[PDB]
């Protein structure tokens, strides 16, 4: 039967609501990968420095500190592979696929990490 | 209100990058164990659901928390029913998991988004799967209305109907849902309740238990004078179980290691059942308990119970690793948006073949008409008879060929 059925389809349809990117300044001088630049990122892009690092190191076996402004990551990475991450970064922990909202908060939900949303309230996997 | 334990098993269905996760996080609260140990032996995300109704209309009666002030009614919710969710994955590798989950099922759930292609091949399969594995209730769901139209979203209902038509199924229920957005899901419940009746179940059935999980309750830096015994998080197909009654593990197992197999059930008694948060005396079918017996905690490591079957004393299943089957074949394959005539069987090939829950891949010895005989590499067993669904490797995927029975 698909009488009931259009009731609540109506119902429903009633109920309803990059140039982003910035210049990474560094060079590739290696052996330890530091990011001088990265405060401006995390200014522009509205977000605490530590999620980025964090994230960095999901993506590559590395070990460091932060420092206030410029990391000190052990490794030699390079402004095309960083450069990716970033960019990997900046699609798909920025961007909220139901709504594209700024306003995004840090949280440690149990060893996996799980950001929400300050607008609605969303859990969205933060690792892939 | 009394903390009750799950009644009835639910799964769910559909495909690849829907989010069947985010749906049941919807439905329910609890987040689910996929995407090391805990947590991470079974391939369905457990998801423990309330459904306690007001009756002081229609969508204006169901809610997730059991406290009310939402709708208007200052009252409290009466009891229903306490439910848990068994999440399978909708990938076209990983099938074996999801037959394993569909035997245990009671009711099922189909998702399907309104923006990709109207005749889904996975999805086809699963229902394929349904029908075979005596699942007659099922429920219709859409995924994604938001970003399609108006007229575009009838059009699809449109196309679902006309599909389902030459199947076995006929009355099933349609509902409109989104998972990111929180509505719609009071409707799904009330349709939970009111369309499919709760089967009769005694203490004098056939007890029938399957294990997906294992686990060990042990502390790091715990002594020897105090030891917990080793826990089967295992769910329940049928048959009301109690503290004090004796189980057997059937599929067999590997010891001495030179050496034949033949060997005794791995027989054991129950200890204690972990349930919700707190311990209890009764255990209420259709939903996964982790039934702590007098199994040791070095056989519930990580990986070594994997689909293994779990029945009372007084009936008997069997170990199996060469099956005789009767299988039947069908005309042309269903599964594709380009449809293809089933070929013959060729002597050794790898196939996977599933005897209700028992997750096998079998490799070919004989070829015959009507019968056919299958080594297995990992471990199956055979109740009495029990409705087996076959699958078959032809392109990358996952493909139904026909329905078969053991005969012993």
């Amino acid at each position: 039967v698909g009488l009931p059925y259009s009731e609540l389809l109506s119902r429903f349809f009633n109920i309803l609501r990059k140039f982003r990117i910035p210049p990474p300044v560094c060079l590739r001088d290696g052996k330890k990968t530091i990011f001088s630049n990265i405060q401006d990122i995390a200014e522009k892009l509205h977000r605490s420095p530590e999620h980025l690092i964090q994230y960095l190191f999901a993506e590559l076996g590395t070990s460091g500190s932060v420092d206030g402004k410029r990391l000190v990551i052990k490794g030699k990475f390079q402004s095309k592979q960083m450069e990716n991450v970033l960019r990997r970064y900046i699609l798909e922990y920025v961007t909220c696929k139901t709504c594209k909202s700024i306003n995004t908060e840090l949280k440690r939900e149990n060893r996996l990490f799980f950001m929400v949303c300050k607008s609605c309230g969303s859990t969205r996997s933060v690792s892939s | 209100i009394i903390n009750r334990q799950a009644t009835i098993n639910i799964g769910t269905i559909g495909h690849v990058a829907h989010g069947k996760s985010t749906v049941v996080r919807a439905i329910s609260g609890v987040q689910t164990v996929r995407f090391l140990e805990r947590n991470i032996t079974i391939k369905l995300g457990y998801a423990n659901a309330k459904i306690y109704k007001c009756q002081e209309s229609f969508k204006s009666d169901k809610e997730i928390s059991p406290k009310c002030q939402r709708p208007g009614c200052p009252g409290r919710y009466k009891l229903v029913r306490h439910v848990s969710f068994v999440d399978c994955p909708g990938h076209d590798i990983l099938m074996s998991t999801m037959l394993s989950g569909a035997a245990v099922m009671d009711a099922a759930l189909l998702l399907i988004a309104g923006n990709e292609s109207c005749p889904q091949p996975q999805t086809s399969e699963h229902l394929a799967a349904i029908e075979i594995m005596k699942l007659k209730h099922v429920i219709i769901l859409q995924n994604k209305v938001d970003l399609m139209r108006e007229e575009s979203a009838l059009e699809h209902q449109k196309s679902i109907l006309k599909f389902i038509r030459g199947t076995i199924a006929d009355g099933a229920p349609i509902v409109p849902i989104s998972a990111q957005l929180k509505y719609n899901i009071d409707a799904v419940n009330e349709f939970i309740v009111k369309t499919i009746p709760v089967p009769p179940r005694d203490f004098m059935i056939s007890p029938r238990l399957i294990v997906i999980r294992s686990f060990d309750v042990n502390k790091p830096g715990a002594e020897i004078e105090d030891l917990k015994g080793g826990v089967a998080g295992g769910s329940i197909l049928n048959g009301v179980f109690k503290l004090g009654d004796e189980i057997e593990i059937r599929p067999g197992i590997v010891t001495k290691d030179k050496g034949k197999i033949q060997c005794k059930p791995i027989f054991s008694n129950i200890v204690s059942l972990f349930a919700e948060q707190n311990d209890l005396k009764f255990a209420v079918p259709g939903g996964l308990i982790g039934v702590g017996t007098k199994v040791d905690p070095t056989l519930c490591r990580a990986d070594r119970l994997v689909g293994q079957v779990v029945g009372a004393k007084g009936h008997l299943p069997n170990i199996y690793t060469d099956i005789e089957i009767n299988y039947f074949l069908l005309r042309r394959l269903l599964g594709v948006k380009k449809q293809a005539k089933v070929r013959k069987l060729e002597p050794n090939e790898v196939l996977m073949v599933n005897i209700g829950s028992t997750a096998t891949g079998a490799r070919v010895v004989a070829v015959k008409a009507d019968m056919a005989r299958l080594q297995l590499t990992s471990p199956a067993c055979t109740e009495i008879n029990e409705k087996i669904a076959l699958s078959r490797r032809i392109e990358k995927h996952w493909r139904l060929i026909g329905w078969a029975t053991i005969k012993k």
